[PDB]
RNA sequence: CAGAUCUUGGUGGAAGUAGCAAAUAUUCAAAUGAGAACUUUGAAGACUGAAGUGGGGAAAGGUUCCAUGUGAACAGCAGUU
RNA sequence: GAAGUCGGCAAAAUGGAUCCGUAACUUCGGGAUAAGGAUUGGCUCUAAGGGUUGGACAACCAACUUAGAACU
RNA sequence: GUAGCCAAAUGCCUCGUCAUCUAACUAGUGACGCGCAUGAAUGGAUUAACGAGAUUCCCACUGUCCCUAUCUACUAUCUAG
RNA sequence: CCAAGCGUUCAUAGCGACGUUGCUUUUUGAUUCUUCGAUGUCGGCUCUUCCUAUCAUACCGAAGCAGAAUUCGGUAAGCGUUGGAUUGUUCACCCACUAAUAGGGAACGUGAGCUGGGUUUAGACCGUCGUGAGACAGGUUAGUUUUACCCUACUGAUGAAGUGUCGUCGCAAUGGUAAUUCAACUUAGUACGAGAGGAACCGUUGAUUCAGAUCAUUGGUAUUUGCGGCUGCCUGACAAGGCAAUGCCGCGGAGCUAUCAUCUGCCGGAUAACGGCUGAACGCCUCUAAGCCAGAAUCCGUGCCAGAAAGCGACGAUUUUUUGG
RNA sequence: UGUGGAACGGGGUAUUGUAAGCAGUAGAGUAGCCUUGUUGUUACGAUCUGCUGAGAUUAAGCCUUUGUUCCCAAGAUUUGU
C-alpha cells in the first residue's frame, strides 16, 4: 500500500486519488485530481503556482 | 425484426411509492432448531460511503495476492432495546398473531413512535400496562405461557437508540426481529431475560458473514420514460418532444398494456439486495476503529470534517462491501441471508489493509489532523 | 480468444469507424476499426474496443499493398481513461494497435510508444516486442 | 312536428377547465383613499441608446387636445387612474 | 467522430486585421479571401514621414501615422 | 439520323457491361453503345464565371450517433382575480 | 399414404417418379357483402405483446473408434436473435462479428407517435404519343404533415366511513416476477484411437446481454455567479463595483449523473420427450395393463414487487375532577 | 419548558490561488537637478518581491459548538366502545 507523489503539485497520492497518465515517450505523470491534470496540460509551470510544493520548495517558502 | 430485449423488469411492478420507509423482512431464515437461540435482523442507519484497499486471496485469479480496491457502505448500528415479544400460530390462513407482550417499561424514544405528536400529548402510552406487569406479575407469565404452548414462530419487538446517533430524529424505530434456534421455550424465555436489554450488532452478525440489506431508495420524483425505464431517446426532429415512447400500443387490444413504459414515479421504492459481505464491524468503544495490521494510525471511521449530511460515527458501525439502497441517514433493515454460502468468493476471509478517512466534501488529501499538520508545517492562524 | 488467459473489463475507447495510430514497424499508420472480436448482439450499440483486444481494421495511410485489406489488429494503447482492479485510472496520450495474424503474431517487429499491461499480458508476442510496458 | 348539417331565439355538459408565459425589471418610503402590485411625489435599480421606446410632419382619424370631476360599463387581473 | 440519417437535417468549426503563400482551368477579365502558414495584449523606447514661426540654420505652438526594439 | 452526344433530368429490358473508389455500394464518376424511344435555333456539342438549383465524394468539425447526462429562462404546476 | 426404384449388397440410414389425401398462402386475382354528408396511404424509427412452422441455448434418440459432422432430428417459444455498405423501399445480395444472427401475427401492429426518402397528380424539364388541347407498362426536380382541454384505457398521486376513535406492530388472498449466454484454464495430452490425434461431467477465473440499486473513487455538468482571470463602456482616479437578455475564459465544492463509475442477481416440486423396475395379457418375450422411479432453459411454487383502498390479526391509549364519556 | 428551538458568532471541512494596503530601487527604460556616487537624490514606469497557503466563500440537502442573543408552556376543527 504505496503511497505516491502528484507530478504537479507534489501532494501525497493515497490509493484511488486522481488519474494517471501516461505520455508517449513512455513518461508517466500521476495527478491527484483534475485541476492538476488540467493545469498540467494547459502547459502551466508547477514551479510558478504559489499554491504547490514545488514552488514551495524552490522559493523556500515556510523556512 | 431487429430484436431486442424489453425495458426494464415487470418485476417491479407498480413502481409507485413505497408504502414504507423502515424496511421490511418479507421473509425470515428458515427456522433450525439445532441451532443456540439468536436473532435474525437489524437495525442500523447509512452514515455514508468510503473504500479500502485489501489483498485479494483468491487463488486462480490474476489479482490473486495483490491489492484492490473497493467502495464499502459504512451504516451505524448502536445496540438495539428488546423491549417485547410476539407468538404466532401456524394456521390454514398462514401465521396469526396470537398475543404480544411486552417489557414492563419502555424508554422515551420508542415511546415516541406510538405518537404524532409527543411533546403536545400526555403520555399516556403504556401507563395502565406498566400497572398490570407491577400489580401480581401473573397476566405476564400467563401471556408468555400461551406463547410456548401454541405460537410456532416467536419474533421480538426491538428499537433502536436513534438518540445516541447524530440524527435530528428522537422517534426510535421498532421492528419485529424473529428468534430462530432451539425450541419455542426457550425463544420466550431468550426473549422474557432481555426484556429492557441491548443486543448489539457483533452478537448478531460476524465479520466476513453475507447478509442482506433491506431498504427505500432514494427518492426520484416523476421520470419520462426515457430514464425511468431506459427507453431510446427518440431524434433531434420530433414534433412534440422526443423523451417518450413512439409507439404504446398496437389496434387490438384497444387497451394500453400494462407492459409498455409510462411516465410515473421513478424512485422511493422497497428494495432487498442480497449478498452485501460484512469486511468489518467496527465496535464504537475504540479508538482504532479505522486502523489496520498494515496501518497502524490510531483513527476512528470518519472522513475529515464528519460524514457529509450524517456526522461522527461515535458507536458500532458495519463495513458492508458495495452500495446499499437508500440515501445517507435512512433506516436501513440487515436480514441473515436466506441462501448457503460455500462459493470461493463468499467463504474467503476479509482482511484491510487501508480504510480512506479523507474528507468527502472535496477532493480531501489528508487521512488525518495529524497528517495536515505535519504535511503544512504552519499557517497564519496556527501561530496566533 | 485463447490469447493467454482473461481480461478484466475495462472501458472501451474506440468504437467502430475509430481510426489509431500503427504503433509498429509494418509500414502502416492508420489503422481504422471496422469490427471488434467477442462482440455479441445488442440494438444499435457500436462495436467498441479497448487495450488488449482484437480487432478487424483496414489501413488508410501507409504502404500501398497493406491497403484496401481486412486485417486483425490489436490494441495497444488508448486515451480513454480505464479503471485497474487496484483502483488506478490510467490513459495514454493516443490511440495505438499493431497488425497481428489471428493467432496474435505480430506482423511487424518493433513497437514504438508504451503498451498497456493488459495487452502485454494477454499477447506475449506483443510483450516480446514492447519496450516500456505502462 | 322529434327529426329536414331545418329557421329564429334562449340555454346547457365540456369548466371554474384551455388558458390570461414574445418585446431583460423591478424595489423602498410617503401622500390620497372605504379599499393601492398598478394613482401621485421622493429615493433606488434598469431599459430604449440619436437607422431611439427621442423631437416633427404627409396620408388617415376627428376632438382623441386641456382643465375640473366621476369611476356603472370598457381598460380579457386591478383601478383612487 | 457521421458508425446516425433518404440526405451532415440541426449544430459545431471558420471568421477582424497585418505579413507570407496561393492549383486546375480560363472567354485572359478571372478563378482568389483559392488552398495553405505566421502574427495580434500591456508597458517603456527608437526611427522616418508635415505645418505656423526669429534673429546654412529654429525655440515653441498645432498634429496625425507607419515601421521596429527591449521589457513583461 | 450526317456531325456530335448518351443507361444522360431522355434506356423498357436494368441492379446493362467493364474500370475506378469502399471492408462491403441497386449510389457516383469514366468508358462502351442496333440508342424500347439521343441528335442538330422543335437547336446539337462544349464551356470560364455566376447559382439559397440537383447530384457524388474528401478534409475540417462536431451530442447526428455509441448513450446518454447536466445546467439556465419561460411554461406546465398550486394560488388570487 | 402408395413403393417402381438410387443408395456396389439392404425397396422406406439418407434420396424416392407416376398417382393420391390434406394444410397454409403474407401471391396477385375473383366477387362486390361493409365504408364515397371522408376509417389519413409505403418504408424507416420507436415500443410492447403473441404464435411456432426451432437459428442459438437446455435435456434426449439413430446411423461409424474416438474426434467430430448430419438427422434440431423428439420435447421445448423460458431466454436471445447484432454492427455496417446498399435498396426510398419490401424483398435481396455484400463486409463483419456472433452462441445464433429463425420465420410469422397484432386493421399487410404502430402518422392528434415522429419522419416524409416513396406516393405526393397544382410549377417545371425530357423521351415516346397526339394536328392540338393534352396523354403515359415512363424518367426528373420543387412542393403547408392540423387539434386532446372530453370518456375510457394506461402510468403514477390523494381519499369519505355504518361496521368505536386514533395509533403501533403484523398476516397474506390475489396480481406481477428474472436472469442470460460465452471464453480460457484444471480435468488432460486423459477416456478413446495401429498412428495421427483427441474429449466429456465437474471445478476455477473472467466476460457478453439483461435486471435492480448506488455515488467512496474517476469522468461529465455549473447561477456555488465560489475563487481567480479578460475585453468594451459606466460610477472623476485608485480601490470597490455595475451593464453587455447567464458578456467571455480556468479551476470549481455540493447535487445530479455514466455498461465513461461501482455494488448485487437462489433452490424446491410436478412434468414433456425419453429411459428403467415389479409385472401380465397372448401360459414366452416385452418400460403398461395398475403402479413405482429417473428426467429439460418446460410448468407450479419458495425467494423478489404490490398488498384486497368493501380480506384479516396482535397490541397501546381511550375528550377528566369544566363538559363529554 | 424541552439533553427544546431559532438566528448569529467560533472551530473543523472544502474551493480558489496569494486580498486591500504599505514597503523594496527588483524592473525594460526615459526625462529634470545636483555636493557627481560599485545605493546620486527626483519624477514616471506594464510588471516583480515581501508581510501572504494569503484573502474571499463555506449549507444553501457539510460536520461541530458548554459561545452570544432571542423565542415557545399558544389558538382552530373533528372524533366514543
Ligand atoms: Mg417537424
Ligand atoms: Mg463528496
Ligand atoms: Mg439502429
Ligand atoms: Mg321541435
Ligand atoms: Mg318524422
Ligand atoms: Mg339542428
Ligand atoms: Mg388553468
Ligand atoms: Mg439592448
Ligand atoms: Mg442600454
Ligand atoms: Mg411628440
Ligand atoms: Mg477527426
Ligand atoms: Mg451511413
Ligand atoms: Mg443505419
Ligand atoms: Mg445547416
Ligand atoms: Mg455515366
Ligand atoms: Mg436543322
Ligand atoms: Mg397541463
Ligand atoms: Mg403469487
Ligand atoms: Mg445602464
Amino acid at each position: 500500500m504505496k503511497v505516491e507523489v502528484c507530478s504537479f503539485s507534489g501532494s501525497k497520492v493515497y490509493p484511488g486519488a486522481g488519474r494517471l497518465f501516461v505520455r508517449g515517450d513512455n513518461k508517466v505523470f500521476r495527478f491527484v485530481n483534475k485541476k492538476s491534470e488540467s493545469l498540467f496540460l494547459q502547459r502551466k509551470n508547477p514551479r510558478r503556482l504559489s499554491w504547490t510544493v514545488l514552488y514551495r520548495r524552490m522559493h523556500k517558502k515556510g523556512i | 425484426k431487429f430484436e431486442q430485449p424489453r425495458h426494464g423488469s415487470l418485476g417491479f411492478l407498480p413502481r409507485k411509492r413505497a408504502s414504507r420507509q423502515r424496511g421490511k423482512v418479507k421473509a425470515f431464515p428458515k427456522d433450525d432448531a439445532s441451532k443456540p437461540v439468536h436473532l435474525t435482523a437489524f437495525l442500523g442507519y447509512k452514515a455514508g460511503m468510503t473504500h479500502i484497499v485489501r489483498d485479494l486471496d483468491r487463488p486462480g485469479s490474476k489479482m490473486h495476492k495483490r491489492e484492490i480496491l473497493e467502495a464499502v457502505t459504512v451504516i451505524e448500528t448502536p445496540p438495539m432495546v428488546v423491549v417485547g415479544v410476539v407468538g404466532y400460530v401456524e394456521t390454514p390462513r398462514g401465521l396469526r398473531s396470537l398475543t404480544t407482550v411486552w417489557a414492563e417499561h419502555l424508554s422515551e424514544e420508542v415511546k415516541r413512535r406510538f405518537y404524532k405528536n409527543w411533546f403536545k400529548s400526555k403520555k399516556k402510552a403504556f401507563t395502565k400496562y406498566a400497572k398490570k406487569y407491577a400489580e401480581s406479575t401473573q397476566s405476564i407469565n400467563r401471556e408468555l405461557e400461551r406463547i410456548k404452548k401454541y405460537c410456532s414462530v416467536v419474533r421480538v419487538l426491538a428499537h433502536t437508540q436513534i438518540r445516541k446517533t447524530p440524527l435530528a430524529q428522537k422517534k426510535a424505530h421498532l421492528m419485529e426481529i424473529q428468534v430462530n434456534g432451539g425450541s419455542v421455550a426457550d425463544k420466550v424465555e431468550w426473549a422474557r431475560e432481555h426484556f429492557e436489554k441491548t443486543v448489539d450488532i457483533k452478537s448478531t452478525f460476524e465479520q466476513n458473514e453475507m447478509i442482506d440489506v433491506i431498504g427505500v431508495t432514494r427518492g426520484k420524483g416523476n421520470e419520462g420514460t426515457t430514464a425511468r425505464w431506459g427507453t431510446k431517446r427518440l431524434p433531434r426532429k420530433t414534433h412534440r418532444g422526443l423523451r417518450k415512447v413512439a409507439c404504446i400500443g398496437a389496434w387490438h387490444p384497444a387497451n394500453v398494456q400494462w407492459t409498455v413504459a409510462r411516465a410515473g414515479n421513478a424512485g422511493y421504492m422497497h428494495r432487498t439486495q442480497l449478498n452485501s459481505k460484512i469486511y468489518r464491524i467496527g465496535a464504537g468503544d475504540d479508538a482504532k476503529n479505522a486502523s489496520t495490521d498494515f496501518d497502524a494510525t490510531e483513527k476512528r471511521i470518519t472522513p475529515m470534517g464528519g460524514f457529509v449530511r450524517y456526522g461522527v460515527v461515535e458507536n458500532d458501525f458495519v463495513m458492508l462491501n458495495g452500495a446499499t439502497p437508500g440515501p445517507v441517514k435512512r433506516v436501513l433493515t440487515l436480514r441473515k441471508s436466506l441462501l448457503t454460502h460455500t462459493s470461493r468468493k463468499a467463504l474467503e476471509p476479509v482482511s484491510l489493509k487501508w480504510i480512506d478517512t479523507a474528507s468527502k466534501f472535496g477532493h480531501g488529501r489528508f487521512q488525518t489532523p495529524a497528517e495536515a499538520k505535519q504535511f503544512l508545517g504552519t499557517l497564519k492562524k496556527d501561530v496566533a | 480468444g485463447a490469447a493467454s488467459g482473461t481480461k478484466y473489463r475495462m472501458t472501451l475507447g474506440l468504437p467502430v469507424q475509430a481510426i489509431m495510430n500503427c504503433a509498429d514497424n509494418s509500414g502502416a499508420k492508420n489503422l481504422y476499426i471496422v469490427s471488434v472480436f467477442g462482440t455479441g448482439a445488442r440494438l444499435n450499440r457500436l462495436p467498441a474496443a479497448s487495450c488488449g483486444d482484437m480487432v478487424l481494421a483496414t489501413v488508410k495511410k501507409g504502404k500501398p499493398d497493406l491497403r484496401k485489406k481486412i486485417m486483425p489488429a490489436i490494441v495497444v494503447r488508448q486515451r480513454k481513461a480505464w479503471r485497474r482492479k487496484d483502483g488506478v485510472y490510467l490513459y495514454f496520450e493516443d490511440n495505438a494497435g499493431v497488425i497481428v495474424n489471428p493467432k496474435g503474431e505480430m506482423k511487424g517487429s518493433a513497437i514504438t510508444g508504451p503498451v498497456a499491461k493488459e495487452c502485454a499480458d494477454l499477447w506475449p508476442r506483443i510483450a516480446s516486442n514492447a519496450g516500456t510496458v505502462v
